[PDB]
């Protein structure tokens, strides 16, 4: 009856993570979350990651 | 190459199986970009194929 909605996402990894604001040359400026290992959504060639 | 005679075509109603499309392509109203975002498109483009 009332619509309770719940999100539940299991993980047992917990790798060390941080945020990057990246400045393109050209002017774009966007802003991404890398994780230790994994890739971060590469955009347009620039494919940094962080590691532990 | 060339345009060769053909009795079937003479009676003017040719069927819709002689009519080829080359490659399956659809079209979508569009949305225009500025020139950055296009040139850096071509660029990444350009740089996937360096053969």
């Amino acid at each position: 009856p009332h619509g309770i909605i719940w999100k539940v996402s299991p993980c047992a990894a917990w790798v060390p993570s941080a945020v990057i604001e990246l400045t393109m040359p050209s002017g774009e400026v966007r802003t991404f979350h890398p994780m230790s290992g994994i890739p971060t959504q590469v955009f347009k060639g620039v494919s940094v990651t962080y590691l532990g | 190459e060339l345009c060769s005679s053909d009795s079937g075509t003479s009676s003017g109603l040719l069927p819709s199986d002689r009519v080829l499309w080359i490659g399956d392509v659809a079209c979508q109203p569009m949305t225009p970009i500025p020139e950055e975002t296009f040139l850096e498109l071509k660029s990444f483009s350009q740089s996937e194929f360096p053969d």
